[PDB]
C-alpha cells in the first residue's frame, strides 16, 4: 500500500549495516598498543564477503 | 483500492551473516614479563 | 632465534617461510639423523619447515 511501502521501504535503505575486512578488526584497535612491540598481534579466521 | 498502485517492487539483498562481541578472531600472546619495553625502547624495569 | 622466540616472531618469519625464500637460521638446535637414500630424493627435508 502506499503508505505500507513508504515503511518497509526506508527500512531497506537503511539496513545499518556495514561490510567487513580483517583490516577493520585490526583497525578498531587504538593506534597503539599495535606499535608495542611487547604485545603479539596475529590474523587465524577467514573472512567471507 | 486500485491494484498497480499499490503493487511495488522489492529491492532486499540476499544471506548476510552478522556478527557481535568482534574481537575474538584477535590471536595474541605477551612476551615474557622481564622484557617489558616502553615508548623509551630501552626496557621498563631493567634493574635486574 | 634467541632474539626470535624473544621477540615474539614478527611474521616476519611466517611470511619468508610462507613466499618460499632462500634463508637461514642460528643457534641452538637438534639434529636429526636419516639413512635410506629415499628420504632424500623425495626431498624430505622440505617438510617439518
Amino acid at each position: 500500500h502506499p503508505i505500507d511501502y513508504a515503511f518497509n521501504e526506508y527500512f531497506l535503505q537503511h539496513q545499518l549495516v556495514e561490510p567487513l575486512n580483517n583490516d577493520i578488526i585490526f583497525n578498531y584497535i587504538p593506534e597503539r598498543i599495535r606499535n608495542d612491540v611487547n604485545y603479539i598481534l596475529n590474523m587465524d579466521r577467514n573472512l567471507p564477503s | 483500492f486500485d491494484f498497480r498502485n499499490s503493487m511495488h517492487m522489492l529491492t532486499s539483498n540476499l544471506t548476510f551473516t552478522v556478527y557481535s562481541d568482534l574481537l575474538a578472531f584477535v590471536s595474541a600472546d605477551t612476551v615474557e614479563p622481564i622484557n617489558a619495553v616502553a615508548f623509551d625502547n630501552m626496557r621498563i624495569m631493567n634493574e635486574l | 632465534l634467541e632474539e626470535l622466540m624473544r621477540t615474539g616472531d614478527y611474521a616476519q618469519i611466517t611470511n619468508m617461510l610462507l613466499n618460499n625464500q632462500p634463508v637461514a637460521l642460528v643457534g641452538a638446535l637438534p639434529f636429526v639423523t636419516d639413512s635410506s637414500v629415499i628420504s632424500l630424493i623425495a626431498k624430505l627435508d622440505a617438510t617439518v619447515f
